[PDB]
């Protein structure tokens, strides 16, 4: 029935209020073909790179508001370490690997009791630059703590703080007032998503295949999926409860096909 | 898990193999063999401790201690803080037990210890 | 039989040697079965 | 797996339960209860008889009574007192006081690994010397019997009325053992190791059983009484338990924590 | 004929003067069994750890004597980089496993002109301590290249420089005059060996399997086999010839059966 | 005839490869392995045990630890110090000095012929006196197992813990001797003659193996501690390797030239 | 069978005198095979 154990590798995880792995977009993303823009063999799955990976996320306050997310770039998450989210065999292998292509199958994890109330909204959502700070840089470990969550102002539901590159002081600078890489945030759930209800679940399953403009995307800057937990009804609960409850994420990579074998990143 | 019932929260159940220094944090715990057991309707979790050694059989007492008597670590983590409700008992107890195998196998009866009867 | 490895030959019989019951009339089972 | 030890049965898994594993080959058999307790153990030093002696008047024992202590053995793994069977075990600490000093003996390799309460094991007794080049012999009385103790006047030669009987006297050689198999004797059908009723029905002892035993060996040299020597002999007993069978698992000793 | 090109998985060497691959204690010593002492599903091999790992070797002058030797642990020269040996996707899998088990597929290479003279004596020892100092430690990098060739002493024929364990204050220290892990320079052509002659090859060509007191030993410890570099006939050359012709090696290891997945070794 | 003794194998040739002649026909078979070493050879003289002693405490030893040496065989034919395994092998040239003089034994006839690196075989002890009329007993105790060393009193004579167990503790008779087969039971599959890897992971020894032995015997006088005699007695441990196997041929001691 | 002159009886088993190795599931070859 509601209790569904997940055996994958050697790491198995476990749940008891389970409302369904949301396939997205195909019967089984587990099957996959491989890559036609390679033609040396590429490395496929083994046995210590198809396990769970169980890491931390930023904990969930009264002092959220509406729309606060805070969002999980894969495979972003495991080349910055992302609440302590260490890839171990997948790290060490992704950086020595030119071009990656692997499904995600994520798991996110949020023990609300029968007394209190809220609801996450945690979505998959494709093609985002919502780690990224308008500056062009990527957020560092003490720049995803000092705030804990990232409120929905203006500029993110317009579209107006992504990155862009200057046009120097030839041009004048316009202002900026749209881009394409926004959050419509009453469109989230377009995206393949299940709302983390306080009173039907503690755990949602998110199963999502390859996508992306290419066969095999490069492996140090992609950005394809990105795991999105969104803050839909604000937390609640009389004094005395349980406060501030935490929100793990359990990511397994699905079927990756790794190629173009080279030594270890350095920039 | 012998708390009330109305308490949740998860455990982490990882069994190390010997290393050079016991594992502390949940990270180096994690990267080893666990199983993470939740708390709900049913009250246990019969976690068995791999076989996993560089011989045919171990020892049972570690005079020496090598890689042949002593089998690497046993380490519970609580991953997520227990949710009590108001007004149930704060420090619930974790009850352990501990069998054997359905392949448990034993060999050589050597003297036994007297000690108990002094 | 237990430790014994005299797999060919009792000279004295079953009933001197061990001690027989008199009559009235691998696979290891639990101790306790839950019904 | 996802269990209850509160129902009171679990079952036993593998690697393979829970993990990605495997089973392992089972080798080799020797927690076989009758292959277990196959081997010999000490179990009492008991010194030699050299005249027609007393058997030691049941408990409580007043002084003045002249008994013989500490020279027979009452042939039982439980907790034994002065060659009658007792219940608690008590050994001595500062020793060297007034007083006669019992005799007491427990079987110490049988406890650790008397997880059961109720077992059944023909006897095969060894009694070893600890004298340098000695002849003795080695009497028996069973199971609900008692110690013939006078001496009949063979040619002006007090022969105790032990050498005789119906019971094995087995002879030692000079510098030989003695070894015989006793079959189980006791008016019991098993023995109990642990035992919680009363043998009598007023003035009993709880937990004290009458007849749980394979009867009582004890040596005497093959001398008359007038070749009666000065300094005592001893004697060790070893015990094998042939064909044993054990019911109704049970406890294991209280290792200490200290 | 004469010219073997031997394709492994990416990195395929060529010979033109090889003398035939000794194949030693078996037919094919590349066909291996699982090992009996692990109920855990090995880390079998993968196209990333079968391929020929290339080292360095320390030159080879006038001024070596005979039978001054030069030892390389397998897989010791992995661990500590003897030689500039880097194993890539071996040492980092090696580091994180328990117990290994893999044969080995040496070629030492060294180039002699048809107007030098000298022979090598290129052999796998099985079970040695060659590189170990008396004290109980290992080499380092720099104490293998103050010296560049470990000369035959008494001590190394008779194995009075062996590692041991003190005896203390407690008991008196004997006159130490023998010990098991002795070398018989006379008698090193019982091991899988063949003569690198200034006449006949420029490479030799060993294949070992495992073997071992278990089936199979520890990762960070194991010094199965051992190659040895020892020369026979000193070299000798007319002024104006090329002068220190340098050793290479190269080693892959044939059926890795990998147990105990742990973290990175630290000790 | 013409070959290529580079490439690493020679074939053997008779008389008729090269020259006119024939073959000679295979007479004897004295060099198979289980022919060879199915032959007794001395070991170790160890001395009888008197008391209940002490195992000795792991290297390296400081001074004041009371202990005793020299009374341990521990059976195997690599070289051993004070009834430990060890790597060198160690024999005195001065001995008549202060310290304690330890116990070093090896395997004489086994290392001229230990021409291989791997080696498993089923033990055969004998033990025989170097006492005129003695009548001992010789204990065991397994690969990875440690001696019990202490004293449980019997009718006030501290019998040590040493003549009870379930290892054979084969009792010589006065002027016999003591024979039985020992099988391989170290938990490694087989003995390492020579031996590279470590047995620990810090502060190991390279090239001392933990366990690769068949355990170690040792040899008591059946009487108890009260009857300690002064003049200490010596016994000689001759062994035979039953069903030896040998693997992967290997080196030669070095026969000096002087 | 090696040093074993013993061709007709045996009496105790092939167990208990020789060690036999639990499963899992004239003519000298050369030691090095030139392939």
């Amino acid at each position: 029935d509601r209790v569904t154990t997940q055996t994958a590798g050697n790491t198995a995880i476990n749940t008891q209020s389970s409302l369904g792995v949301l396939c997205a977009y195909v019967e089984d993303p587990t099957k996959s073909d491989p890559p036609s823009s390679s033609t040396d063999q590429p490395t496929t799955t083994f046995t210590a790179i198809d396990r769970w990976y169980t890491g931390r996320l930023n904990s969930w306050t009264k002092a959220v508001k509406t729309f606060s997310f805070q969002a999980v770039p894969l495979p972003g998450a495991f080349l910055s370490r992302q609440g302590g989210l260490n890839g171990g065999a997948f790290t060490a292998t992704l950086h020595r690997h030119f071009l990656m292509k692997c499904g995600w199958q994520v798991q996110v994890q949020c023990n609300l009791t029968q007394f209190h109330q809220g609801a996450l909204l945690v979505a998959m959502v494709p093609e985002t630059t919502l780690d990224v700070k308008p500056d062009g840089k990527a957020k560092s470990l003490q720049e995803l703590n000092e705030e804990q969550w990232v409120e929905m102002s203006d500029d993110y539901r317009t579209g107006k703080n992504m990155p862009f590159q200057s046009l120097g002081t030839y041009y004048r600078p316009p202002n900026w007032t749209w881009g394409p890489n926004f959050i419509n945030p009453y469109q989230v759930t377009v995206f393949p998503h299940q709302i983390l209800n306080a009173r039907t679940s503690t755990s949602v399953d998110i199963n999502v295949p390859y996508i992306g403009e290419t066969p095999t995307q490069s492996s140090e800057t992609q950005n394809s999926w990105t795991l999105l937990v969104m803050v839909l009804v604000p937390l609640d609960y009389k004094e005395g409860a349980t406060t501030d409850p935490e929100i793990t994420f359990s990511v397994r990579p699905t079927s990756p096909y790794f190629n173009g074998l080279r030594n270890r990143y350095t920039t | 898990f012998c708390g009330p019932m109305m308490a949740r929260g998860k455990f982490l159940l990882s069994y190390s193999p010997p290393n050079g220094t016991q594992p502390q944090t949940l990270s180096e715990a994690m990267q080893c063999t666990y199983s993470i057991w939740d708390i709900g309707l049913n009250s246990s979790w019969t976690f068995v401790i791999p076989y996993i050694s560089p011989s045919d059989y171990r020892e049972t007492r570690a005079i020496t201690n090598s890689v042949y008597s002593a089998d690497g670590w046993f380490s519970l983590h609580k991953l997520t803080k227990i949710t009590l409700p108001p007004d149930c008992p704060q420090s619930p107890c974790i009850l352990f037990f501990a069998s054997a195998g359905e392949d448990y196998t034993l060999r050589l009866p050597v003297d036994c210890n007297p000690s108990y009867v002094f | 039989r237990g430790n014994n490895g005299n797999m060919t030959f009792n000279y004295y019989a079953n009933t001197y040697q061990n001690s027989v019951d008199f009559s009235t009339s691998g696979i290891l089972n639990p101790l306790g079965y839950l019904k | 797996s996802t269990d209850n030890a509160e129902t009171g049965v679990i079952e036993a898994g593998n690697t393979d339960t829970d993990f990605s594993g495997e089973l392992a080959a089972p080798g080799s058999n020797h927690t076989n209860v009758k292959f277990l307790f196959d081997r010999s153990r000490l179990l009492n030093v008991i010194k030699v008889l050299e005249k027609d002696a007393v058997f030691p008047r049941p408990f409580p024992t007043a002084t003045g009574t002249q008994q013989d202590d500490g020279y027979f053995c009452l042939l039982t793994p439980r907790p034994t007192v002065a060659s009658r069977p007792a219940t608690r075990f008590g050994l001595y600490v500062s020793p060297s006081d007034s007083g006669v000093l019992a005799n007491t003996s427990l079987d110490f390799n049988f406890y650790s690994l008397a997880c059961f309460t109720y077992f059944r094991s023909d006897l095969e007794v060894t009694v070893v010397s600890l004298e340098p080049d000695l002849e003795f012999a080695v009497g028996w009385f069973p199971s609900g019997s008692e110690y013939q103790a006078s001496s009949f006047v063979y040619d002006q030669l007090h022969v105790p009325y032990h050498f005789t009987g119906r019971t094995p006297r087995a002879f030692a050689s000079k510098g030989g053992k003695v070894s015989f198999v006793l079959p189980w004797n006791s008016v019991s059908s098993v023995l109990p190791v642990r035992w919680g009723g009363a043998s009598k029905l007023s003035s009993a002892t709880r937990g004290l059983p009458a007849h749980a035993d394979w009867g009582t060996i004890y040596a005497f040299i093959p001398r008359p009484n007038e070749k009666k020597s000065t300094a005592v002999k001893h004697v060790a007993v070893y015990i094998r338990y042939k064909n044993a069978r054990a019911w109704c698992p049970s406890m294991l000793p209280f290792r200490s924590y200290k």
